[PDB]
């Protein structure tokens, strides 16, 4: 089903965002983790800024 | 006073859309008239029903 | 009728009477492909 | 009015355009229909069994307009009883439908995949459809020939 | 596209074509309270046969 | 029958009132059962036969978790009830100690891992 | 016949570009949502090239056939493509955009089967700002 | 085998034929003679010696030949109806005729001869055009009438709304009336003109507060009735002094109670089963239905007669002085309309002329 | 014929063992209710859903007494 590409496009922009938030937050620990996810819930396109906002509420705790 | 008939055959024609009835707007608005005076309901279905077979049957 | 829409869908001055009038031709322009098709169809 | 409204009920029901002494044949067909049958739970719930089976079959906020509707007509529970008895008789897209990447506050969820199999089939459906009328034209122009 | 214009024209005093459509073109300028009589002139080789003469006055 | 009139006879029953009285909790319900109809678990039996033993011998009611083996027994051996799950299930959840985690333990495999 | 149809090919391919680029935090929220929104649609176009190769397993398909199928995705990517460039020359990289959909959707108040596709866009990608 | 019809529910008479929306000959009933034979309107413009003695009564034939003299009447002399050819449909008073009943089935039997027929039970005929099973039958023309139709017909009614006074019989009155109001409406000349008067300008009566008050209190009066057909004063007043006969015994000339209040109580004097579920869908005919609009006000007191009204709604069509015979076409015209069929030989060897015992 | 019989013997014990069932677990549904309920579950339907349900609608019972 487009040799798979019609079903990869939803996870496709996930995995991106999640390789991209650990390479932005590498080395980092503590407060200074959970301010550096509060830096991309900063975003227009609300599909990711639903992930963003679940991570940050979990890391909040 | 009369505005409030002709939005309630919006409502009733509406609901006659979804209900997938096979009915048009002259139809609906007569059939309401006859309700008024009291007429038995199922027994216009039995009419209606059998009406359509007679209208295709005259080809 | 295709160098016509062409030149009436490219530059923008034409107005929306002229884009509503080219959208209709290309719509009852449209089935004629199809025919063409049903057409191509044989052998 | 009374007889006239059975009159020109049968107008209707004729097609447009022998047109002339069938109009009472059709007439005597309602009359037999009517008193044949009339010698011999309420609106709110008849529409509830039909709100129902629509609410399984797929086509879930129709089931809720259908009801929300209808609650309105608090201030013609006969008139009702035309439509869900008709029920069944009648002849045989939006962008922000089912749309994550949308709106503002979108909750998390994770992947649906039958939101997407249901939008893969709606252009099976956009596919199968132009492929079923393409038969319906040329059997009819090549049946002529045939003939 | 032309009931587009009519239609809101005849409930609220805006027109925003670009290239010249509609019948009811204002002149530039004459904002003051001279607009009442000149500022709305009615465009005669745009009038749509459709409509009479008198109607495009009425809706002006 | 069908499932909109038995689901209104539910109604009816439970409450202590007459048919048409009683229909907006039938449109609750209406609204309830409609779209949660499919399986939403995979549903098998060796699982919801444990999770009522475990319920019982909890109890201290021991003697019954061996009395509802062999209930079970006999409910399979008439060969009659096609969805025995559905109705094990049901009884389970409606069941009542006469007197947490629930996480950890053993479930029902979630069926969402496959596609029609 | 085969050129005739290409124009789709190279307009989705300059919106695959817009999407991916125009994601990016340098952008402001409002260019963002306006490169959210636009994925719905190569979805849409994906789906259908989808099934005509399934077709054309089965033999059923032809190169005319081609040429009708394509026809609503010749238009809606085309007013897609016309409102990436517009973007790109015009760099409304901020709330400026929106006056280039407002005044895209008024000018397609004509058209609309293209209208809404110009609708939907400037009711999501206004949402941030 | 294109049915005729009679629909002489009163004094009137209505040739309905092959199931059509009207009938053709609408003439009341009158016969010819002291010219030897007529019709009734025909015969009766020579008024010095050719007229009838009401061969129909008010409500049912006079004597027993003039159900033969109404069969070489009209239903043979007009609209060339010939029962030997095609069936025909008579009407009937209320509990049917006997003697007029035995003998018109006598000139079905042998006078006209036809090989088939139907008979009786016109204020029931009357619910095909009433378009409910149960109903009230308040359905007929001329000098009397009695609404007791149905329960699903069966012949047990529950609302038994008979009176000394009927649609046409009221009418009569009040053009005699006229003279009671103090117009100069005495003749017997002005009773042409008073019968057009006193149908149309006195339309609509009320209640009896408002009327009293419209005819000498408010400035209603009356219409501007200084035609030269006789007119002299119009029976708009007496549109307001009807209320004398629709609400009291004998003060506009009647010997029941008054019209709305006496259907009131024979309603009241009832079943549950029908009545009230008659009275959810019923529908009128006749003189009654075609009413210059005071039909309101016995709607008001239908209204007032019970507490739990159980909704109750009369139906009224324009085309009812007509209906009470179109309603008979319908009903004598169905599929399957033989439950008061009469014929040849067939049904003719236990006797078409009997009253009651054969035809029932 | 005789099938009719021997069936609806199946039935008669197969809803009384089941009325066993319910009642160990100490629930509250009379003979007739768990009838219903098992004319419900034999069609295909989700048996989470009417279980929440009937919770609900005894909840609605008792709280108005």
């Amino acid at each position: 089903l487009r040799r798979l590409l019609v079903w990869t496009y939803d996870p496709k922009i996930r995995l991106k965002t999640l390789a991209a938030l650990v390479d932005h937050c590498q080395g980092r620990k503590g407060g200074e983790l959970a301010s550096a996810v509060h830096a991309y819930t900063k975003t227009g396109d609300p599909y990711m800024r639903s992930l963003v906002q679940h991570i940050l509420s979990l890391v909040s705790h | 006073n009369l505005n409030a008939v002709r939005e309630t055959m919006d409502v009733l024609l509406e609901i006659s859309r979804i209900l997938n009835t096979g009915l048009d707007m002259e139809t609906l608005s007569i059939c309401v008239r006859l309700c008024e005076q009291g007429i038995n309901p199922e027994a216009l279905s039995s009419v209606i029903k059998e009406l359509r077979k007679a209208t295709e049957a005259l080809k | 009728i295709r160098r016509y829409t062409d030149q009436r869908s490219l530059d923008r001055s034409f107005g929306l009477v002229g884009q509503s009038f080219c959208a209709a031709l290309h719509q009852e322009l449209r089935e004629y492909y199809r025919l063409l098709s049903v057409l191509h169809s044989q052998l | 009015s009374i007889t006239q409204l059975f009159d020109d009920l049968c107008e209707a029901l004729l097609p447009a355009a022998n047109r002339k002494r069938a109009k009472r044949s059709l007439k005597k067909v309602a009359y037999n229909a009517l008193f044949t049958n009339l010698f011999q739970l309420p609106a709110r719930n008849k529409i509830l069994m039909l709100s129902f089976d629509l609410r399984v079959g797929g086509l879930g906020p129709k089931a809720d307009r259908l009801e929300e509707l209808v609650e309105e007509l608090e201030a013609v529970g006969s008139v009702l009883d035309l439509l869900v008895q008709l029920a069944g008789s009648g002849p045989p897209r939006d962008y922000f439908l089912n749309n994550k990447h949308v709106g503002r506050n979108v909750p998390y969820s994770g992947y649906d995949c039958d939101d997407l199999s249901v939008f893969e089939m709606d252009v099976q459906s956009l596919i199968s459809r132009e492929e079923c009328l393409c038969h319906s034209m040329i059997q009819e122009t090549l049946q002529v020939m045939e003939a | 596209p032309v009931l587009s214009f009519l239609y809101r024209w005849i409930y609220d005093g805006e027109l925003e074509d670009t290239y010249h459509e509609f019948f009811v073109a204002s002149d530039p300028t004459v904002k003051t309270d001279r607009l009442w009589h000149d500022k709305y002139t009615l465009r005669k080789s745009m009038i749509p046969s459709f409509m009479t003469m008198d109607q495009s006055r009425k809706v002006l | 029958k069908s499932p909109n009139v038995l689901l209104q006879n539910l109604c009816c029953r439970i409450l202590g009132r007459s048919e048409a009285d009683v229909a907006q909790q039938f449109q609750y319900a209406v609204r309830v059962i409609g779209s949660n109809f499919a399986p939403t678990v995979e549903r098998d039996e060796f699982l919801v036969a444990e999770k009522i033993k475990k319920e019982l011998i909890r109890q201290r009611r021991e003697a019954d978790a061996a009395l509802f083996s062999e209930l079970h027994r006999k409910l399979h051996s008439q060969g009659v009830l096609k969805n025995k799950w559905s109705i094990l299930y049901l009884l389970l959840s409606l069941s009542e100690d006469p007197r947490s985690y629930a996480t950890l333990f053993a479930q029902a495999l979630p069926r969402d891992a496959h596609s029609t | 016949l085969v050129h005739r149809i290409l124009p789709v090919a190279a307009s989705y391919s300059a919106v695959t570009r817009f999407i991916e680029e125009k994601s990016s935090f340098e952008y402001g929220q409002v260019n963002h949502a306006l490169a959210a929104a636009m994925r719905t649609l190569v979805k849409e176009h994906l789906i259908l090239v989808s099934q005509l190769e399934q077709l054309h397993r089965q033999g059923l398909l032809s190169l005319q056939k081609l040429w009708f199928y394509i026809q609503p995705a010749m238009r809606t990517m085309d007013i897609l493509a016309s409102l990436a460039t517009s973007v790109d020359k015009g760099e409304c990289l901020g709330g400026s955009t929106l006056s280039l959909l407002h005044d895209r959707s008024f000018s397609y108040t004509g058209d609309s089967q293209a209208q809404e596709l110009c609708l939907y866009l400037t009711k999501a990608a206004s949402a941030p700002y | 085998v294109a049915a005729l019809v009679v629909d002489n529910g009163s004094g009137m008479c209505k040739a309905g034929f092959a199931g059509d929306d009207a009938p053709r000959a609408v003439f009341p009933s009158i016969v010819g003679r002291p010219k030897d034979s007529y019709v009734g309107d025909e015969a009766q413009s020579k008024r010095g010696i050719l007229t009838l003695k009401y061969p129909i009564e008010h409500g049912i034939v006079t004597n027993w030949d003039d159900m033969e003299k109404i069969w070489h009447h009209t239903f043979y002399n007009e609209l060339r109806v010939a029962p030997e050819e095609h069936p025909v449909l008579l009407t009937e008073a209320p509990l049917n005729p006997k003697a007029n009943r035995e003998k018109m089935t006598q000139i079905m039997f042998e006078t006209f001869n036809t090989p088939a027929m139907y008979v009786a039970i016109q204020a029931v005929l009357s619910l095909y055009a009433s378009g409910r099973t149960t109903g009230i039958v308040l359905d007929s023309g001329d000098g009397v009438s009695h609404t007791v139709p149905i329960y699903e017909g069966y012949a047990l009614p529950h609302a038994i709304l008979r009176l000394d006074l009927a649609g046409r019989d009221l009418t009569d009155y009040l053009m005699k009336i006229l003279t009671e109001r103090g117009y100069s409406f005495t003749t017997t000349e002005e009773r042409e003109i008073v019968r057009d008067i006193k149908e149309k300008l006195c339309y609509v009566a009320l209640d009896f507060e408002q009327e009293m008050a419209t005819a000498a209190s408010s400035s209603s009066l009356e219409k501007s009735y200084e035609l030269k057909d006789g007119q002299v004063i119009t029976i708009g007043n007496e549109r307001f002094r009807c209320p004398e006969a629709l609400f009291q015994p004998s003060f506009l000339g009647m010997e029941a109670c008054g019209i709305h209040e006496t259907t009131y109580n024979s309603i009241m004097k009832c079943d549950v089963d029908i009545r009230k579920d008659l009275y959810a869908n019923t529908v009128l005919s006749g003189g009654t239905t075609m009413y210059p609009g005071i039909a309101d006000r016995m709607q008001k007191e239908i209204t007032a007669l019970a507490p739990s009204t159980m909704k109750i709604k009369i139906i009224a069509p324009p085309e009812r002085k007509y209906s009470v015979w179109i309603g008979g076409s319908i009903l004598a015209s169905l599929s399957t309309f033989q439950q008061m069929w009469i014929s040849k030989q067939e049904y003719d060897e236990s006797g078409p002329s009997i009253v009651h015992r054969k035809c029932f």
